[PDB]
């Protein structure tokens, strides 16, 4: 597991020289950065025009190298929690051994440029998960594609910011959802961006909003984050992804045939002969069922929306598990009692939704094979068909390249403010029982009820649901 | 009624009592993926086991196969005879067949 | 796998443990993983094999 000095191949945050990295490898083939995504502007609160939701902003945070040497001690503790769950490093053996097709000899499309002591290129290393630190937002987990190879079937090399430091916490339980439950969410995405597979473009409908708009996922996000009913891959005569399983086929199955058309090395070319043994049968059926934790039971239900199922009071920082107290929590209906007032119940929803109404009336079918397919509604262990072993012993040496440094942009996302409607409720609603089951005295001085309409009218009593409680 | 129905006896997939000294396709239940020797050592390599086209009701139905793979004795601790039946908490070992 | 032979206990330097293994689906973990008996494992679901 080699170390180097690296001349990234972006600028950071519009400055125009050279960005000189320190990069780990921490899995072959999987290198982390553990200094911020200097690519977008860091901020402070004050200096956000439009914050995102759930959206704690900090500059200054891996700036520090005593503290971005703890970060590269978060992410070695991580990649070692997957490790020593069950089908953890297959996972793990599977980015490994997607190494894209090269563009030319040696790999000018994936690898990070690696510089000596005093800045001469001299080789470069096949990378294809970069692990850099958080980016202006430090809850922002994403996935930046190098390249728009991930949409071609060549497949691109990948930049996963991730934070392991901030966590959802089961507030009834105390079990806090680890770290690498994204980080095991967004290396299975990372599979369909290295395969080449355009999966992260189009987004179905998962979850209609209170304008009958809808919150939508792509077939990346569906399937990668775990079990989940809607599913992609519903055998009953498969019906997911109208017209585009033949597009994602054609990727594939064509990058599969194009695999000694550029020679690199005898183990490029024998990780890519390992690459495309895993068929699309696997990838759009991986599931990571025994690497996640059932921390949060309800976690295969919804779209991802653990921050929002769960409410922002469980989002958590990982060195005091307790509360953010510097999260943007802009809610979507501030629902006030009219009886008495200062029983808020803030709803953080989703809101600015896809207008995706003529989606299931304009819905094609893939010609059915008229073949009953026994299946079975738990996932499967997909890894039987991953060389897994035969990628292990395959260390890709470095490249010999002196080659000048080819910079891409990165425009981030633009995302939409979120406008909280004040809604005065003359009559008690199921969101009024959140506020009214809260309390903030002691035993002495709690004064619970059975009865919301006491509750919900004095400000002094506490709602429960049985009388002898 | 279901669960007290099959008692303390282990199951084929058939839904017939395990017996020893029975030749048994080991398979994974969710892939239905079967034990296979590395190319000339003796380590075992998980394999996938095919499907079946059959016919079910004059349809063309595509159900799970079975008979893939490495076949397994299960031999209890002192040898008997083949038609004694599995128990919960009953060791064995397992005796490659080919 | 219960870790004993017919010759008693299979000696954890042959083996590599010393008492149960679930036996699972997985290379590079051996098809193997330790049966947790510890006061944390009914804290989430077991995910037998």
């Amino acid at each position: 597991l080699k170390t180097e000095n690296i001349r990234y191949f972006r600028t950071a945050a519009g400055s125009e020289d050279v960005l000189e990295v320190k990069a780990y490898e921490v899995y072959p083939n999987v290198w982390a950065i553990p200094s911020r995504y200097m690519m977008e502007p860091l901020q402070d609160l004050d200096e956000v025009t439009n914050p995102e939701q759930f959206s704690i902003y900090d500059k200054k945070y891996l700036a520090d190298i005593q503290e971005q040497d703890e970060f590269l001690k978060s992410i070695q503790a991580a990649i070692e929690d997957i490790k020593k769950r069950t089908f953890g490093l297959e996972l793990l053996t599977a980015v490994s051994g997607a190494v894209p097709l090269p563009k030319d000899t040696g790999a000018t499309n994936t690898t990070l440029q690696c510089i000596d002591e005093n800045g001469k290129h001299t080789h470069d290393v096949v990378a294809n998960v970069v692990l850099w630190g958080p980016g202006n937002n430090l809850n922002s987990n994403r996935l930046i594609s190098k390249s728009d190879d991930d949409s071609n079937g060549i497949g691109s090399m990948v930049e996963l910011i991730w934070n392991p430091q901030i966590l959802i916490k089961n507030i009834g339980t105390n079990r806090i959802k680890p770290a690498t439950d994204e980080l095991v969410g967004l290396l299975t995405k990372a599979l369909f961006r290295l395969y080449g597979l355009g999966l992260n473009k189009i987004r179905y409908p998962f979850y209609q909003l209170d304008d009958k708009k809808y919150y939508s996922l792509t077939a990346e996000d569906l399937i990668s984050y775990g079990g989940f009913s809607a599913n992609v891959v519903n055998l009953q005569p498969y019906y997911f992804l109208e017209d585009q399983f033949t597009k994602v086929k054609e990727k594939y199955e064509s990058a599969k045939k194009r695999i000694d058309d550029i020679k690199v090395n005898d183990e490029y070319s024998q990780m890519l002969t390992l690459k495309y043994q895993f068929d699309l049968y696997s990838l759009f059926h991986i599931s990571t069922s025994y690497i996640v934790s059932t921390v949060i039971p309800a976690n295969d239900k919804y779209g991802g929306l653990v921050s929002y199922y769960t409410g922002p009071n469980a989002l958590i920082d990982s060195k005091t598990d307790e509360k953010l107290t510097s999260m943007v929590k802009i809610p979507l209906k501030k629902i006030k009692y009219s009886k008495n007032q200062s029983r808020e119940y803030d709803e953080y929803d989703l809101t600015n939704g896809e207008d995706s109404t003529q989606y299931f009336e304009n819905f094609t079918f893939p010609k059915s094979k008229h073949v009953f397919v026994e299946t079975q509604p738990t996932p499967e262990n997909v890894f039987v068909n991953l060389p897994s072993e035969e990628i292990t012993k395959i260390i890709l040496p470095v490249i010999p390249a002196e080659s000048d440094l080819i910079k891409i942009p990165f425009q981030p996302a633009t995302p939409k403010s979120i406008t909280t409607e004040l809604i005065t409720t003359d009559v008690p609603t199921l969101g009024l029982i959140f506020p009214a089951v809260k309390s903030k005295q002691n035993l002495s001085d709690i004064k619970m009820t059975s009865k919301l309409s006491d509750a919900l009218d004095s400000d002094k009593q506490t709602f429960a649901f049985d009388n002898t409680l | 009624t279901f669960k007290e129905d099959h008692g303390q006896f282990v199951y084929d997939h058939w839904g017939e009592r395990l017996q020893y000294n029975k030749a048994y396709y080991l398979l994974s239940d969710d892939n239905k993926s079967a034990f296979e020797t590395v190319y000339e050592t003796k380590r075992l390599k998980l394999k996938s086991v095919p499907g079946v086209d059959i016919k079910y009701l004059g349809m063309n139905d595509r159900v799970y196969g079975y008979y893939g793979g490495l076949q397994f004795k299960l031999v209890p601790l002192d040898s008997k005879n083949m038609n004694n039946y599995v128990r919960w908490g009953d060791k064995f070992t397992m005796q490659s067949i080919e | 796998g219960t870790g004993n032979s017919k010759q008693g206990p299979i000696s954890a330097y042959k083996r590599g443990y010393s008492g149960d293994l679930w036996i699972n689906g997985a290379r590079l973990d051996g098809y193997v993983t330790v049966v947790n008996k510890s006061n944390y494992s009914n804290d989430e679901i077991q995910e037998k094999f």
